[PDB]
């Protein structure tokens, strides 16, 4: 919750190193990439959108 | 900018918006017309200015009275009920209220039969309530009460 | 409140505007939704302000009565209250009841009527009134009636004094009082002794609704929803920044790679600037030894001695 | 495909929601105009009643004084707790 | 709020008319016995 010079430099360096290691394909981030996408959450949100759209369609 | 006026928890932002609007409508009357041409700005000003008059000055509270119940004092003296609690009145305004008073005074000095003068007449009764609750407001809104 | 209460969690976040409009096709809808949310907020916050006009009246918008019997039976004051009496309706003094046209009302109604009377008859000392005809400005010139009401033989009381006298001129509704002293000769009386008193204001019982149980819940729910939305917006920003980095790399590889190398070297140099400050390097004679190739520690001694601090 | 269907659905949903909210806003604006009209009429009538009440109370005071001047045992009394509720000439001791 | 305003306006109008009738009758009675002035509603000029 506190930000010092050490924390800032470490954060920036970590981001840079992660990006570069991803360029060389030296990292497997399936867990993060599927917790952010979360296809289950995608299906849930899609069904919620469909239900809301049907509700708006039938009120007329 | 008038939406900025609509806030409540930031005195400095309100004072900045009021200063900008003052400097805006200051030179003449065509700018008053351009300001009140918009329906949203008109509505927000009409709903905001009288409430900005009584901004953070601790008006007399008539709710302690409604909550105060009247009984007989338990206890050879005759039976009194109880004394109605006192009601205090404010003795000075806040900066936001002073700036709003100056803005209303400036806005009232426009030519009749044109916008800005009809605004004061649409706003008058709420200002009368405010004046009844705050005497320094009656002293400070002299130019507004003259041109109305 | 007069200040926005600085908090510890992020309260908002920008939406990135450097994404390609062709690939991302739902930014326009999100911005439309944000605008509509702002409009709804404006409308609610505006219409939740008090702008209702209430002029002083009474008899605001039955057969229900009550009879009280008193009788001495054989073989002294009496006071009665009704507990439906609050400060919301009081008894105006008989003098004030001639200034205003009513006898019973609220306190704010009395104050408003006093101010309206001072307005109708021109009694405020103004610039024009002084120029036409010493009293100060914004003072009230008293008439015979105002003097009979305030009980002052002065002429130029200010306004605070007038409204404080108004506070003086108010008393609660008087209770029921009977004077049935005694009766000892007759067997029983059951005389008239009847009082017809309204109890309508007590059997109707207009009560308010329960509060402070959903306000806190609503506040907490809205805060949680706003924080979730802000977290999602920050995640979007992170993804967009990674995309922008890789796009820039695809455009100019050499410059971005040189920048990466230089920045990594510099950040690694920075992160190694406090390693010999841990009470282990401090308590042992290693970092003070001259055999260190880098002598950035002992070399200061001379200067530190000349400054006297040491 | 997945995201494409979601995009079409989102377009339609946003369109319908915007239309619904704009209709609600129009209704609210009309109702607000009506409220302002009624408030203006009420303000006019209430100011008239208040001025009449104050003037009538002062006149009642003067007339009771005059009745006491000419030796008349009558008084002018409010029928109820106001002036608007009615006044009448009654007799006392 | 709108309903409140409408109701109060109508009540005020009715009370005004009733008060005018009462004032007319009281002025007639005062003229009957003796008087120097008459009750006057400001609204009627």
């Amino acid at each position: 919750n506190n930000v010092t010079l050490k924390n800032l430099t470490a954060f920036q360096l970590l981001s840079q190193r992660e990006n570069i290691c991803e360029l060389l394909n030296l990292v497997e981030s399936t867990e993060r990439h599927n917790s952010i996408i979360n296809p289950e959450r995608q299906r849930m949100s899609l069904e919620e959108m469909k239900k809301m759209l049907d509700a708006l369609k039938n009120e007329r | 900018i008038v939406s900025f006026l609509l806030l409540e928890c930031d005195s400095e932002l309100i004072i900045a918006s009021l200063d900008f609007l003052y400097q805006y409508i200051l030179p003449g009357s065509q700018r008053i017309t351009e300001l009140f041409k918009s329906k949203e700005c008109s509505l927000i000003l009409e709903a905001t200015l009288p409430n900005l008059l009584s901004y953070n000055i601790a008006t007399p509270d008539y709710h302690l009275l409604q909550k105060h119940k009247i009984r007989l004092i338990k206890r050879i003296t005759p039976a009194r009920q109880n004394s109605i609690p006192e009601v205090k009145f404010p003795q000075e305004l806040s900066d936001v209220s002073k700036v709003a008073c100056t803005f209303l005074c400036l806005l009232s000095n426009d030519t009749d039969d044109g916008a800005g003068s009809a605004f004061c007449q649409r706003i008058r009764p709420l200002v009368l309530h405010k004046l009844a609750d705050i005497p320094p407001l009656t002293l400070a809104l002299s130019e507004y009460m003259e041109n109305t | 409140q007069t200040n926005p209460v600085p908090v510890t969690y992020p309260t908002d976040a920008y939406i990135p505007t450097y994404l390609p409009d062709d690939k991302v096709s739902n930014l326009a809808d999100l911005k439309k939704l944000i605008e509509m949310d702002s409009r709804l907020d404006l409308y609610l916050t505006r219409r939740r302000l008090d702008t209702s006009i209430n002029l002083p009246t009474n008899t605001k918008t039955n057969k229900e009565m009550l009879r009280i019997y008193v009788y001495n039976t054989t073989e002294c004051s009496i006071t009665i209250q009704l507990r439906g009496v609050d400060g919301g309706k009081v008894q105006y003094s008989p003098n004030l009841a001639t200034l205003i046209g009513m006898q019973t009302g609220s306190v704010n109604d009395a104050v408003y009527s006093i101010y309206k009377y001072i307005l109708i008859n021109n009694l405020f000392v103004t610039e024009q009134t002084e120029a036409q005809d010493k009293p100060e400005l914004g003072e009230v010139k008293l008439d015979s009636l105002l003097q009979k009401v305030l009980d002052t033989n002065a002429a130029h009381l200010p306004l605070m004094n007038v409204v404080q006298t108004v506070n003086k001129l108010v008393s609660p509704l008087p209770p029921i009082i009977l004077d049935y002293t005694i009766d000892l000769s007759k067997d029983t009386t059951y005389g008239a002794t009847t009082l017809d008193v309204d109890v309508s204001h007590i059997l109707h019982q207009p009560q308010p609704q329960p509060n402070l149980q959903k306000e806190e819940e609503t506040d907490a729910e809205d805060t949680a929803k706003l924080r979730e939305i802000t977290k999602l917006a920050l995640q979007l920003n992170s993804s967009a920044q990674k995309y922008q980095f890789f796009h820039e790399l695809s455009l100019h590889p050499r410059e971005t790679l040189t920048h990466y190398l230089w920045s990594s070297k510099q950040n690694e140099l920075v992160l190694q600037g406090d390693q010999y400050f841990n009470e282990d390097a401090a308590r042992t004679s290693d970092i003070y030894s001259n055999n260190n190739n880098d002598r950035s520690l002992m070399g200061n001694i001379s200067l530190l001695y000349s400054q006297g601090r040491l | 495909k997945y995201i494409e269907e979601s995009q079409a659905i989102i377009q339609e949903l946003v369109k319908l929601t915007m239309e619904k909210l704009e209709s609600k806003f129009t209704k609210l604006c009309d109702l607000e105009t009506q409220l302002e009209m009624e408030k203006l009429k009420y303000v006019k009538e209430s100011e008239k009643m208040l001025n009449d009440r104050l003037s009538l109370s002062k006149q009642i005071l003067d007339l009771n004084k005059s009745l006491e001047e000419l030796n008349v045992s009558k008084k002018l009394v409010l029928i109820s707790e106001q002036v608007d509720s009615g006044i009448q000439l009654v007799e006392k001791d």
